[PDB]
RNA sequence: CUUUAAAUCCUUUAACGAGGAUCCAUUGGAGGGCAAGUCUGGUGCCAGCAGCCGCGGUAAUUCCAGCUCCAAUAGCGUAUAUUAAAGUUGCUGCAGUUAAAAAGCUCGUAGUUGGAUCU
């Protein structure tokens, strides 16, 4: 990653799964990167911003990508409590 | 009970794969660049670097302030700097692992005779050394695998008792002068 | 032709020779 | 002439994507080999490993087909391994070259001791496994070269590993299972989570998102 | 699974040295019956008197007659059939000759085609067969 | 001359000592494993080669020879012991459904191993 002089000696820094911190690999074709739109809090219309969640393929083959998206979006206040 | 000593040691190691293409080619290139006699002359220099690298691989595992690492790590660097294989500014213990065969083969006396303009090929230099035409400061050297040190390098000349130096002319010029 | 030699003789006595000649043709040298 | 058929080949051909590492970062599948020929190209070398005749028995006799195992690699870079079967050896080799370009991965390189210079060995111990054959790559110091069998030595030198230790297990006489096992170990060097990869991933826009206004004109 | 505890050293080494006898290479070289059946008695070479020339017939997937020699050893009086390697090398061998016999390569097993022959001839009348074959020396008179 | 008890050897120096510089490098190989000829003649399941797979039955890439080429080189083949290769003796570190393999069942001595808990 870094040598002693401080250069970055690495082809690229891969993304990590937002649910389980696994490295999403190069040939991980079941993995997801999904934007969830942000709204303006008085019109309920699309502000322009979003909130990016990446989820690896093993979580989706487990069937746990629905709950993981739900608790990631619940922590950002996109899905309200209850 | 005799008053002798039976300590001896081999200087080379034969490779495990006897007919491996891309080893034969690389070693023949190393012969041709430096004018060696056979493959054992290449394996001899592979053996000294493999011992030097094994000696530095174990010092690099000790503690950085350990007395053996500081003491034998500084003697091992001093010898490589002295025979001209390392650089002066590269005197950390990790650059020993970045040494190569050609760095040692440059410091043979045969390549130094060729590179100082005394000879005109790498094969004229070996045959100049072997028949007593080259000296180092006072001393005629016969040995092509003489590892020249960095301070005894500019004292290489033509050995005053040779026709190319002080110059009593040789056996062949003398006979041709006697003939006509 | 090393390709045709290989495809004709891969089962015969001369299979290893045509294999070596095909590999010589393929991997440079 | 390359008329690209995917969303990615249209972006690669129109200079919108500047490296292969963007496609690797978003883990997009690569379905055209001309993307690889566009990016690596002039520094991409191949080696045929074995031409393997296989035989199916039929009602009329037996059809003999030929299996080519082609390893391709950019030295210091990337490495791929393709296998193609065909009734003709030249078409098998050309199809295996395409299929080897198609399956090209990046390999992460690391340091044995202190991190002085450029990376030269595997970042940690990685095991690859393919059909009874286990291949394990162990990091080695600067300058030992590859200490391996002659089959993983090809793939490892093509991947750009300067020097490595190796240990095999199983029936390594099957050159197919012995080549794909080391390819599985080389492809694991980026999937291993080491403490320098512990930072939070700032996300960027996918190429299908950033160039959504260029892709609608075509 | 195997015992692993800190005081299991007697169980571990007495099991290994009892399972070591189930190996063919250990049982051969540590029992003593195979050394008493070896006619050389562990030597690399031996010397015997040629009793008769003997033609041995090759095994089935090929066909020839291998030119062996029945020789009775000097040091223990055991009898041995031994193979004479190159062609026209049985012509160099008389009877009641001093002969030097080596092993045949597989350390007591019969090398490929010749059935049940563990030995080969190296010298005859204290001249090597290679010197006779390449015409460097002649048989003494 | 020097060396040595006296000598020899080496080292040092006279004179002589090279052109096919005949002042001549060999041992094993050339299908694969494994670097290097499906060139040429002889042989015709014979003679033989081949550690192993195999070659040889009238076109032999494998025998017997010539020529060429390969490897190591003042060294290089063969036999036998032994070590690595052997994670095929396994402590690190193997295996036991079907490939070799788990006891008919329960009891039970030694051995081995033994739950938290005290500044």
């Amino acid at each position: 990653m870094q040598n002693d002089a401080g250069e970055f000696v690495d082809l690229y820094v891969p993304r990590k799964c937002s649910a389980s911190n696994r490295i999403i690999g190069a040939k991980d074709h079941a993995s997801i990167q999904m934007n969830v739109a942000e709204v303006d809090k008085v019109t309920g219309r699309f502000n322009g911003q979003f909130k990016t969640y990446a989820i690896c393929g093993a979580i989706r083959r487990m069937g746990e990508s629905d709950d993981s998206i739900l608790r990631l979006a619940k922590a950002d206040g996109i899905v309200s409590k209850n | 009970p005799v008053a002798r000593s039976w300590v001896c040691r081999k200087t080379y190691v034969t490779p495990r794969r006897p007919f491996e293409k891309s080893r034969l080619d690389q070693e023949l290139k190393l012969i041709g660049e430096y004018g060696l006699r056979n493959k054992r002359e290449v394996w001899r220099v592979k053996f000294t670097l493999a011992k030097i690298r094994k000696a530095a691989r174990e010092l690099l595992t000790l503690d950085e302030k350990d007395p053996r690492r500081l003491f034998e790590g500084n003697a091992l660097l001093r010898r490589l700097v002295r025979i001209g294989v390392l650089d002066e500014g590269k005197m950390k213990l990790d650059y020993i692992l970045g040494l190569k065969i050609e760095d040692f083969l440059e410091r043979r006396l045969q390549t130094q005779v060729f590179k100082l303009g005394l000879a005109k090929s790498i094969h004229h230099a070996r045959v100049l050394i072997r028949q007593r035409h080259i000296r180092v400061r006072k001393q005629v050297v016969n040995i092509p695998s003489f590892i020249v040190r960095l301070d005894s390098q500019k004292h290489i000349d033509f050995s005053l008792r040779s026709p190319y130096g002080g110059g009593r002319p040789g056996r062949v010029k003398r006979k041709n002068a006697k003939k006509g | 032709d090393p390709y045709e030699d290989f495809q004709e003789n891969w089962n015969t006595k001369h299979s290893s020779g045509v294999t070596r000649e095909l590999m010589r043709e393929l991997n440079g040298g | 002439e390359w008329m690209p058929v995917t969303k990615l080949g249209r972006l690669v051909k129109d200079m919108k994507i500047k490296s292969l590492e963007e496609i690797y970062l978003f883990s997009l599948p690569i379905k055209e080999s001309e993307i690889i020929d566009f990016f690596l190209g002039a520094s991409l070398k191949d080696e045929v490993l074995k031409i393997m005749p296989v035989q199916k028995q039929t009602r009329a006799g037996q059809r003999t087909r030929f299996k080519a195992f082609v390893a391709i690699g950019d030295y210091n870079g990337h490495v791929g391994l393709g296998v193609k079967c065909s009734k003709e050896v030249a078409t098998a080799i050309r199809g295996a070259i395409i299929l080897a370009k198609l399956s090209i991965v990046p390999v992460r390189r690391g340091y044995w001791g202190n991190k002085i210079g450029k990376p030269h060995t595997v970042p940690c111990k990685v095991t690859g496994r393919c059909g009874s054959v286990l291949v394990r790559l162990i990091p080695a110091p600067r300058g030992t070269g590859i200490v391996s069998a002659p089959v993983p030595k090809k793939l490892l030198m093509m991947a750009g590993i300067d020097d490595c230790y190796t240990s095999a297990r199983g029936c390594t006489a099957t050159l197919g299972n012995f080549a794909k096992a080391t390819f599985d170990a080389i492809s694991k060097t980026y999937s291993y989570l080491t403490p320098d990869l512990w930072k939070e991933t700032v996300f960027t826009k996918s190429p299908y998102q950033e160039f959504t206004d260029h892709l609608v004109k075509t | 699974g195997k015992c692993r505890g800190l005081r299991t050293a007697r169980k571990l080494r007495s099991h290994r040295r009892d399972q070591k006898w189930h190996d063919k290479q250990y049982k051969k070289a540590h029992l003593g019956t195979a050394l008493k059946a070896n006619p050389f008695g562990g030597a690399s070479h031996a010397k015997g008197i040629v009793l008769e020339k003997v033609g041995v017939e090759a095994k089935q997937p090929n066909s020839a007659i291998r030119k062996c020699v029945r020789v009775q050893l000097i040091k223990n009086g055991k009898k041995i059939t031994a193979f004479v390697p190159n062609d026209g090398c049985l012509n160099f061998i008389e009877e009641n000759d001093e002969v030097l016999v080596a092993g045949f390569g597989r350390k007591g097993h019969a090398v490929g085609d010749i059935p049940g022959v563990r030995f080969k001839v190296v010298k005859v009348a204290n001249v090597s067969l290679l010197a006779l074959y390449k015409g460097k020396k002649e048989r003494p008179r």
